């Protein structure tokens, strides 16, 4: 068996292209590094 | 599918954090610098019997002391490695300080304690003296970054804890920088036994 989507991205989340932290849909900038959403 | 975890690598300056993370060659070639936080994020892929796992290892660019890292450093940290230098007792004295600074922001995340530079025979923080805890989310390993000794051990233990699979295995070792020093096999055998009895 694989990882069974145990840690899959939730609906609307996006990964920061600068620091790879996972952000919520409503976040316009990364919660960690503050870089604007791609 | 591939899973992804943020791993914060912290510890006193000069303990070998950068030397350690840079052993993973692909993670070095694909590292990402975060200017606003003074951090290099190394995406370390490990291939398990259940698929690939990527540890995004956060390695500071400076010499910050405990409590001196920008707040964004710990944000969304899902696991951690606290490193010290077995030839410098002060770096081990500060391990509880880093642990306190980490748990203040992240609370209950799996953490591995790593004593680096065990290739140096004049070891000041001896295996017997390692303070061990009853915590299920804390584990210790000797490591020697320059010899790749036990390089995969912290990541395998974290992967098993995060996935919840004690039988998880790495089907192949990642491409690692060639060893620059030799880890004495007799010392390795003696250290490994000393840590077994101390943990139990
Ligand atoms: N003998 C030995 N020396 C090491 C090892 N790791 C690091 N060193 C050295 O420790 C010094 C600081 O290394 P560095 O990676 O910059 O530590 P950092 O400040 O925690 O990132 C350097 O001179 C390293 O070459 C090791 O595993 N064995
Ligand atoms: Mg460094
Ligand atoms: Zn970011």
């Amino acid at each position: 068996m694989g990882f069974e989507g145990m840690f899959t991205k939730k609906e609307g989340q996006w990964d920061c292209s600068v620091c790879l932290v996972r952000n919520e849909a409503s976040a316009t900038k990364c919660i960690a590094c503050q870089c604007p959403s791609k | 599918p591939q899973v992804q975890f943020k791993l914060v690598l912290v510890g006193d300056g000069g303990t070998g954090k950068t030397t350690f993370v840079k052993r993973h060659l692909t993670g070095e070639s694909e590292k990402k610098y975060v200017a606003t936080l003074g951090v290099e994020v190394h995406p370390l892929v490990f291939h398990t019997n259940r698929g690939p796992i990527k540890f995004n290892v956060w390695d500071t660019a400076g010499q910050e002391k405990f409590g001196g890292l920008r707040d964004g450093y710990y944000i969304q940290a899902q696991c951690a490695i606290i490193m010290f230098d077995v030839t410098s007792r002060v770096t081990y004295k500060n391990v509880p300080n880093w642990h306190r600074d980490l748990v203040r922001v992240c609370e209950n995340i799996p953490i591995v304690l790593c004593g680096n530079k065990v290739d140096i025979k004049d070891r000041k923080v001896k295996a017997k003296s390692i303070v061990f805890h009853r915590k299920k989310n804390l584990q210790y390993y000797d490591i020697s970054a320059k010899s790749n000794y036990n390089f995969e051990k912290p990541f395998l233990w974290l992967a098993r804890k995060l996935i919840g699979d004690p039988n998880l295995e790495f089907v192949a070792m990642p491409a690692l920088a060639p060893p620059e020093v030799v880890m004495d096999p007799a010392l390795a055998a003696q250290y490994e036994h000393d840590l077994e009895v101390a943990q139990t």
